[PDB]
RNA sequence: UAAUAAUAAUCAUGUUUAUUACUUAAAAAGCUUAAUGGCUUAAUCUUGCCUUACUGUUUGAUUAACAACAAAUCUUA
RNA sequence: UGUUUGCAAUUUUUUAUAGUAUAUAUCAAAUCAUCUUUAUGCUAUUCAUAGACCUUGGGUACAGUAUAAAAAUUAUAUAUGUAUUAAUUUACAUAUAUUUUUUCUAAGAAAUUAGGUAAGAUUUUGUUUAUAGAG
């Protein structure tokens, strides 16, 4: 019971009626808001063009090579559109091991750690 | 009239979490522990590091 | 505040009239020390 | 760096959990109780404020209610 | 002084001024319970004050990397140690409680409520995919 009471008194300041009441700005202080998340919105707008624009430009690079690919004859007597062709499979693509763990499971810090990078290792 | 519900969430504090291999990065979380030390992570597990041989015992 | 301000006037105002006597019981009992 | 042509992308001045409009067979669920019909653009559901589930009289119909009359049903002022 | 503290930002209305209908201010109502002591307390440091580590207290602090200068201040009954004064006055320190600040035992965890009106929502059933315990 007293280990449960402490839990009602968790769920009691997270009532509708004792939660902190909505923001009252006056004018010169809504006017900072309204220019801190006009600002924002359009530092997010400048992130995502850039961060479209160059997976748009990685996407073309890609296709100008898959296009010059697909009008190559060779190499030596394969015909036009081979390596094209052995480029377009998916195989392994879609299973459990496409992505290997090791690349993937290193996600960024803030800071690195003791070893930053691992030059001794060995296959 | 549709009622205008508002947001009940807790206090949330800001965390630094520091993993086994030393790395550190912040996070945003209800517990007031203001440095959380990680010994055991994906940093140092063989399921996630199939190529260490650190954590490979035969 | 003005009901401690008294007190602590008070207190003190004759708190060092309650040691000038303390100083004379510590005289004589060092002439009479003497002899 | 500019011009021209071609190709691709392009709702977005907006706290992407976007938003908005249109579209998504039939049956079924729900709508006081069987069955039938109907409603999804409301007759269902949710919420707010309410009690017109009012008083008197009254119009036009039910191809002149029930192949008469009466008790009835819908509707107008 | 209700309305967030740096400044004509919602709707309608009252009154006043200028003005010949407009313009500004103002008032009320609607929408919303935002919490408001400018410090009286706390904190740090120093000194008197005993003297082998004590009470009570007097100054100091100068605040945008804001600050000691309010992270939340009420009131009461009993009894006690210290000290007080012409007082169980006062402050201190507790213990016992009772208290306002609604601010700490989840109704936004419960009830199948069926009519009027207004707004909002628009496949809710079944089938099917997956999902600790879980068949
Ligand atoms: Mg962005
Ligand atoms: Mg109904
Ligand atoms: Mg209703
Ligand atoms: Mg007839
Ligand atoms: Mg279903
Ligand atoms: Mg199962």
């Amino acid at each position: 019971d007293p280990r449960i009471i402490n839990i009602l008194r968790h769920f009691a300041v997270l009532s509708p009626k004792r939660i902190p009441p909505p923001l009252r700005f006056g004018r010169n202080r809504y006017l900072r808001h309204w220019t801190i998340h006009r600002a924002w919105l359009l530092f997010r707008r400048q992130q995502r063009e850039q961060r479209e624009r160059i997976l748009m430009q990685q996407h073309q690079s890609m296709s100008n090579a898959c296009e010059e690919l697909r009008n190559t004859e060779g190499p030596g007597t394969r015909e036009t559109g081979y390596l094209y062709r052995v480029a377009m499979l998916k195989n392994g693509v879609y299973g459990l091991k496409s992505i290997p763990i090791e690349y993937a499971s290193r996600a960024l810090v803030e800071t690195p750690g003791r070893q930053a990078w691992n030059h001794e290792w060995k296959r | 009239a549709t009622f205008v519900p508002r947001h009940r969430r807790p206090y949330q504090f800001t965390q630094l979490v520091q993993l086994s291999d030393g790395s550190t990065f912040t996070v945003r979380t209800t517990m007031p522990t203001a440095l959380y030390k990680s010994a055991k992570d994906s940093r140092n597990h063989l399921l996630w590091q199939p190529s260490d041989k650190s954590l490979k015992n035969v | 505040a003005d009901r401690r301000e008294e007190y602590r006037r008070r207190v003190r105002e004759k708190r060092e009239q309650r040691l000038v006597q303390r100083k004379e019981f510590l005289a004589k009992q060092r002439e009479a020390k003497k002899a």
